[PDB]
C-alpha cells in the first residue's frame, strides 16, 4: 500500500 | 528469508503539450504487483500478480487516490525545479522517486528508505536512520530545511517501520504460494570450440527466482576472472531469471575449470564441470 | 547526463527450432527514458511487441523488457533495433541462440 501524505518540494 | 516492499516513480515532463508521463511500479521482492501509467486507459491503479486481485474495491479505490496524489506531486516538482536550476520551460527533465521497506527472516522491520533523483543524479534521500535527509546540492539543501521544520522525515519513518511492513507481511502471506518460494537455478554447461587450440565453456543459470545469484568460475580450484565474460542477470519473462557465465580455455584442459552457482535456493552451492 | 543502454536479446527457453518460445530484448543502463525498440524478423518490424513497466535501478539508470511470441527456425533471422537520444543511428543487435 502506497504512502497517503507524499510532501511536495 | 528476508523480504522487500518497494515503489518505484518517474515523472518525464512534456514541454510541448500537456502533462508530464507518470509511471508507478510496486514490488515485493523481484515480483511487480500494481502498476500505474498516465498513458493507460483505466486511470487506476492496476494489478499485475494474481495474489494482488483480491483486494476489494476500497484498495483499490485508495491506491488509485494516492498514486495520482503522487502524480501532482511530481507535476508540481518538475516545475520547482526547473526554477531551482534556473532551467527553461523548452526542455523535457525527469524526476525518479523510490521508497519501501525491508523485513528480515523473521518479518520484523529491518530497514526503509526514501530516495529521489532529478534528471538521474541524486536529489536527497533520508539517511538510513530515517531521522534526517542527505540533500546533494545546494537546491536540494533548501528542501531539506523545509522539509525538517515540516517533520516530513517523522511522518514517512512512520509509514516505513509501521503500515509499510504491515502490507508487506499481508502481501507475504496472501502471495505465499509463489512470494516464499525459492526457485533455485537450473543448471547446465556448452562447450563450443573458438579455434584449433580453444574451446569456450558457458555455465547456464535458468529460471530461478530471486534475481541474486553468483557464477563463479575456478581453475584448479582457485577462482579465474581472466578470459571470462559474465552477462548481467536477465528476466526470462515469466517471473524467473537467467544468467551465464563463460570462460575461454586451452583444448583438452576443460576438466581444470569449475563453475559455482550460488542461490538462496540452493542448499549448498552447486559445482559444474565439462563431463561429455 | 545521458547513458547508453545495453542491450541483450535471447529467448525465454532453449530454443528448437519449430517449437513456439519467446523472443526478449532486454534494454538497461540507459537515461534519459524515451526509447524505441523494436524486435525485427528478417530486418522487419515485429508488430505484436509488449513490454514491461518502466523502472530502475540504483543508480537510476532505467531498464525495460521488451518481447513477442516466436517460433524458431533455421534460416529466420531475429534482431533487436534500438534507438536512443545517446546513439547517433539506431543499434541492431542479433539473436544468437547460444547467448
Amino acid at each position: 500500500s502506497l504512502y497517503n501524505t507524499i510532501a511536495t518540494l | 528469508g528476508s523480504h522487500s516492499m518497494r515503489y518505484f516513480f518517474t515523472s518525464v515532463s512534456r514541454p510541448g503539450r500537456g502533462e508530464p508521463r507518470f509511471i508507478a511500479v510496486g514490488y515485493v521482492d523481484d515480483t511487480q504487483f500494481v502498476r500505474f501509467d498516465s498513458d493507460a486507459a483505466s486511470q487506476r491503479m492496476e494489478p499485475r500478480a494474481p495474489w494482488i486481485e483480491q483486494e476489494g474495491p476500497e484498495y483499490w479505490d485508495g491506491e488509485t487516490r494516492k498514486v495520482k496524489a503522487h502524480s501532482q506531486t511530481h507535476r508540481v516538482d518538475l516545475g520547482t525545479l526547473r526554477g531551482y536550476y534556473n532551467q527553461s520551460e523548452a526542455g523535457s527533465h525527469t524526476v525518479q522517486r523510490m521508497y519501501g521497506c525491508d523485513v528480515g527472516s523473521d518479518w520484523r522491520f529491518l530497514r526503509g528508505y526514501h530516495q529521489y533523483a532529478y534528471d538521474g543524479k541524486d536529489y536527497i534521500a533520508l539517511k538510513e536512520d530515517l531521522r534526517s535527509w542527505t540533500a546533494a546540492d545546494m537546491a536540494a539543501q533548501t528542501t531539506k530545511h523545509k522539509w525538517e521544520a515540516a517533520h516530513v522525515a517523522e511522518q514517512l519513518r512512520a509509514y516505513l517501520e509501521g503500515t509499510c511492513v504491515e502490507w508487506l507481511r499481508r502481501y507475504l502471506e496472501n502471495g505465499k504460494e509463489t512470494l516464499q518460494r525459492t526457485d533455485a537455478p537450473k543448471t547446465h554447461m556448452t562447450h563450443h570450440a573458438v579455434s584449433d587450440h580453444e574451446a569456450t565453456l558457458r555455465c547456464w543459470a535458468l529460471s530461478f527466482y530471486p534475481a541474486e545469484i553468483t557464477l563463479t568460475w575456478q581453475r584448479d580450484g582457485e577462482d579465474q576472472t581472466q578470459d571470462t565474460e559474465l552477462v548481467e542477470t536477465r528476466p526470462a519473462g515469466d517471473g524467473t531469471f537467467q544468467k551465464w557465465a563463460a570462460v575461454v580455455v586451452p583444448s583438452g584442459q576443460e576438466q581444470r575449470y569449475t563453475c559455482h552457482v550460488q542461490h538462496e535456493g540452493l542448499p549448498k552451492p552447486l559445482t559444474l564441470r565439462w563431463e561429455p | 547526463i545521458q547513458r547508453t543502454p545495453k542491450i541483450q536479446v535471447y529467448s525465454r527457453h532453449p530454443a528448437e527450432n519449430g517449437k513456439s518460445n519467446f523472443l526478449n530484448c532486454y534494454v538497461s543502463g540507459f537515461h534519459p527514458s524515451d526509447i524505441e525498440v523494436d524486435l525485427l524478423k528478417n530486418g522487419e518490424r515485429i508488430e505484436k511487441v509488449e513490454h514491461s513497466d518502466l523502472s530502475f535501478s540504483k543508480d537510476w539508470s532505467f531498464y525495460l523488457l521488451y518481447y513477442t511470441e516466436f517460433t524458431p527456425t533455421e534460416k529466420d533471422e531475429y534482431a533487436c533495433r534500438v534507438n536512443h537520444v545517446t546513439l547517433s543511428q539506431p543499434k541492431i543487435v542479433k539473436w544468437d541462440r547460444d547467448m
